[PDB]
């Protein structure tokens, strides 16, 4: 019986797309 | 003066993550039998769960001075520097150390995984999760975590076989749901991650409701994820902010924050965020990429 903490998510550089399709679109 | 009957309810409060109760369920048992076997190793993991670093630094390295036999007490010690650390490894030596000296001693061997899995090392925590699954059968735990291993490592047909088996045995289980939302995100099924990660907050809020936020935060900080993900920016902003209210020195909640208002098209108010978060965590690979795209773009008014 042990647990470990519960996996958090963190920030990929895959992620700044989101931000890439934002202007690349507007 | 029959005392095995505890054992199996405060068993019970472990599974369905009510850890306020099951402590105080095994404080009685213990104030009869410290050296109580079965229930020993629950009343180690409710401390941990609880953040008793306290309790569980008196007690297990008490067992130790006058129990050198009962591999119990290097489980103990072992779940101390793996509480606490980041005497990693330690807890591996220790915990193996309990291992060979009685190898059919199952909570030894998730709580070794439970090593190899926080330091990445995938092929060997998987492999003690598998003998830990075989030496405590009905138990769902060392299946909830070889199912997220498999979905970290992209077997998402075979992580959702232990997800599934897990919650048909712990469904009430909060920390089932939460890694199952957590593996469908990185599927890219960000829409069935919002109602995963929901469903597990309404568990431990109001049902399991007692303030579990100790040794605690992630999910608020994972629902911002989501959010921000569904293009839901202004619902997600929400979430970051609470898991700061929790945790006010999170330096990865301050570059999740100010990355929004970079996706919201506010530069100054973020590059705010980039600044206060490299003031906490100067290493931030991300925080510092996306600086330099909000400059080159003041570089033009």
């Amino acid at each position: 019986m042990l647990r470990r903490k519960p996996t958090r998510l963190e920030l990929k550089l895959d992620d700044i797309e989101e931000f890439e399709n934002i202007r690349k679109d507007l | 003066e029959n005392l095995d009957v505890v054992v199996s309810l405060a068993e019970r409060h472990y599974y369905n993550c009510d850890f306020k109760m099951c402590y105080k369920l095994t404080s009685v048992v213990m104030e009869k039998d410290p050296f109580h076997a079965s229930c020993l190793p629950v009343h180690i993991g409710t401390l941990v769960e609880l953040n008793k670093a306290n309790e569980l630094f008196y007690l297990s390295h008490k067992l130790v001075d006058l129990y050198p036999s009962n591999p119990v007490s290097w489980f103990a010690v072992g779940c101390y520097y793996l509480m606490v650390g980041h005497k990693n490894e330690h807890a591996r030596r220790y915990l193996s150390k309990a291992t060979t000296l009685e190898k059919t001693y199952g909570p030894a061997w998730i709580a070794y995984g439970h090593s190899f899995a926080v330091e990445s090392e995938h092929d060997q925590a998987m492999a003690a999760y598998f003998t830990a699954a075989q030496l405590m059968k009905g138990c769902h735990l060392p299946m909830l975590y070889i199912g997220l291993e498999y979905g970290l490592t992209n077997n998402s047909k075979l992580a959702e076989r232990f997800f599934s088996q897990a919650l048909s045995i712990a469904p009430e289980d909060p920390f089932v749901m939460h890694e199952v939302g957590v593996v469908a995100f990185q599927n890219g099924e960000w829409k069935t991650a919002e109602k995963w990660f929901l469903d597990a907050l309404e568990k431990i809020k109001a049902i399991g409701n007692e303030v579990t936020v100790d040794k605690w935060e992630p999910l608020l900080n994972n629902l911002g994820h989501v959010c921000r993900k569904l293009k839901k920016y202004a619902e997600a902003l929400d979430y970051h902010r609470q898991a700061l209210v929790l945790i006010p020195q999170n330096a990865s909640t301050y570059s999740a924050i100010g990355y929004i208002h970079s996706l919201m098209g506010n530069f100054e108010n973020a590059v705010d965020y980039f600044h206060t978060a490299l003031g906490l965590r100067r290493d931030d690979t991300f925080s510092v990429t996306m600086l330099g795209h909000c400059i080159e773009m003041y570089i033009g008014d």
